[PDB]
């Protein structure tokens, strides 16, 4: 059914997974008319489906133009979606299609089981894990190919460079995760973190800096730092 | 007007007809029921003073036979059958009708309830639903599962309701996921109406005796498609305007007819909430809202 704390590992076998995030699929500016009236204006998306044995990210951009004529767009969102990864999974060979897809918030799972009705062992599931996955867009790589799409396009990642040459898929998820979350809390302090030191750089086919096992240790340390900072500053503590 | 006797009542029970209900006594001089009306379905149902475990009963014509109730001390309850002597069945009949031993269906004239509950029940359709073949009348009980029960275990002793699932490749059209899941138009007039049920007139048939299963016998399963498949019409936009009249009539006498004290079990919140006030036709069940909200503004 759900996943949560207890059945974390689950995460890391060898059943075939993916994450799906939609928080970023449909994104708006709301501003003022000339009139005085408010008015949205649409911005490209992606959503943001994530392997996380093996940090490969299928990161399917939504150019504004799919919402062009449209009502209900929020609900549209979360239906375009579960069309997307529909029509992902079935691109993918069979033996690449996966056993289980997890998505990240709760609306997103009956469009996506009718969407996978064709698919009936492939299981649905929710989350009760709080995944900063929003913050994907703080990532400058992604960001970047997001905004400049002109047409909905699918570009591929791995959202974790080299890493698993190194640690271990379990380990590799939780930097991953714990660089997202302060990106999420402080996005400004934890850019800096990450690339005040010029000395360190990111791979033209890398996405984060090229850190030493040392290094990356203190990143760590710095970013649960800045987590607990921001979460004293929040509730003064 | 036609009679279904008793040979006798050797345990004490209560005995229903449609929706009326009396007491017999163990072997009281009770010989059956008369003045039954013609031109309807009956249930003539059962619940032992001894065991209220399984209340069960049966659905018959009178115009497809002469029927008679009689106690089976092997299997322990009251069986209905079928006299083929005609002749002989109007004999001991009359003699029970000259010593006034049974009870005379109650109607008073200014009441429709009976049909108005059954207006579109027809035996015929009745025993596709209920199979077995060998007898005119069909026998049902609390415990009974539907065939949608059983897909999720005698197949023999199962109610073939036509089975209704939102989510399933027969409710939505490849190409139209959002269109036919958030409007069900589709899967109610093309699928259902046109394509299972053939008209409004059965599709109303099911739903009541649903509903009258549900209500007499306490079988979740009918209960289960009787919501379903209000759920499907009230979850249409598109929906004949004289379904939709009907509709709410039927469901008016529903729960006019809906004992007080069973409303807690029998209805379900979720779905009259959304029928009555977020689906398609949330403005469109006058009759059944008024009654609902008057009598049962708890559940709302
Ligand atoms: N079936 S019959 O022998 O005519 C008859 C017997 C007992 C009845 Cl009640 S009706
Ligand atoms: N088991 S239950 O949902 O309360 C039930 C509902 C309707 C019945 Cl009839 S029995």
């Amino acid at each position: 059914g759900a996943m949560n704390s207890s059945n974390y590992a689950e995460l890391f076998n060898n059943d075939i997974k993916l994450f799906v995030d939609d928080t970023n699929v449909y994104r708006v500016t709301v501003h003022k008319t000339f009139e005085g009236n408010v008015a949205t204006k649409a911005i490209n998306g992606c959503i943001f489906t994530l392997n996380p044995k093996t940090g490969h990210l299928f990161l399917k951009i939504i150019h504004t133009s799919v919402w062009a004529g449209q009502k209900r767009l929020s609900q549209l969102a979360k239906w375009k979606t579960a069309e997307e990864v529909s029509a992902l999974v079935r691109s993918l060979p069979k033996e690449e299609q996966p056993k289980q897809i997890i998505v990240t918030r709760k609306a997103m799972l009956d469009p996506l089981e009718v969407h996978m009705l064709d698919f009936p062992n492939i299981a649905i599931r929710p989350t009760e894990l709080r995944l900063p996955f929003s913050a994907a867009m703080s990532i400058d790589k992604l960001s970047d190919v997001v905004m400049k799409a002109t047409e909905p396009q699918m570009v591929l990642f791995n959202i974790y460079d080299d890493w698993l040459d190194r640690i271990s898929s379990y380990t590799a998820f939780s930097r991953l995760t714990l660089l997202l979350r302060a990106l999420k809390t402080n996005e400004e302090s934890a850019k800096m973190i990450l690339l005040s030191d010029p000395t360190i750089t990111i791979k033209s086919y890398h996405l984060w800096p090229s850190f030493t096992d040392e290094q990356w240790i203190t990143i760590e340390s710095q970013m649960r730092d800045l987590i607990l900072t921001e979460y004293g500053r929040k509730y003064n503590v | 007007m036609n009679t279904v006797p008793f040979t006798s009542a050797p345990i004490e029970v209560t005995i229903g007809i449609d929706q009326y209900s009396f007491n017999v006594k163990e072997n009281q001089p009770f010989h059956g029921i008369k003045d039954i009306p013609i031109g309807h379905v009956h249930v003539i149902h059962f619940q032992h003073a001894d065991n209220s475990s399984m209340r069960y009963g049966y659905w018959f014509d009178c115009r497809m036979g002469n029927f008679y109730i009689q106690y089976d001390p092997k299997d322990g309850l009251y069986k209905m059958m079928e006299e083929r002597d005609g002749a002989k069945f109007e004999n001991i009949v009359h003699n029970f009708k000259e010593r006034q031993m049974m009870v005379s269906y109650p109607k008073i004239d200014e009441d429709d309830t009976w049909y108005n509950l059954t207006e579109f029940v027809q035996m015929d359709k009745i025993r596709k639903i209920v199979r077995k073949d060998e007898n005119q009348f069909s026998y049902v009980d609390s415990s009974m599962t539907t065939v949608q029960e059983n897909e999720l275990s005698d197949p023999a002793h199962s109610l073939n309701y036509t089975v209704i699932n939102f989510k399933s490749r027969e409710a939505i059209r490849p190409g139209h996921e959002m269109e036919d899941f958030l409007d069900k138009s589709y899967y109610l007039n093309t699928v259902m109406l046109q394509g299972i049920f053939k008209n409004s007139s059965n599709y109303f048939g099911e739903l009541q005796f649903a509903f009258l299963n549900a209500m007499f016998f306490g079988n979740y399963g009918s209960s289960l498609q009787w919501h379903a498949m209000i759920e499907l019409i009230c979850s249409s936009a598109t929906v004949p305007k004289h379904m939709l009249d009907k509709l709410d009539e039927i469901l008016y006498y529903q729960i006019k007819t809906l004992p007080e004290q069973y409303s807690d079990i029998l209805l379900n919140e979720r779905v009259w909430n959304i029928c009555l006030y977020s689906s398609f036709q949330k403005n469109s069940l006058h009759n059944t809202e008024k009654i609902m909200e008057n009598k049962y503004p708890e559940l709302l």
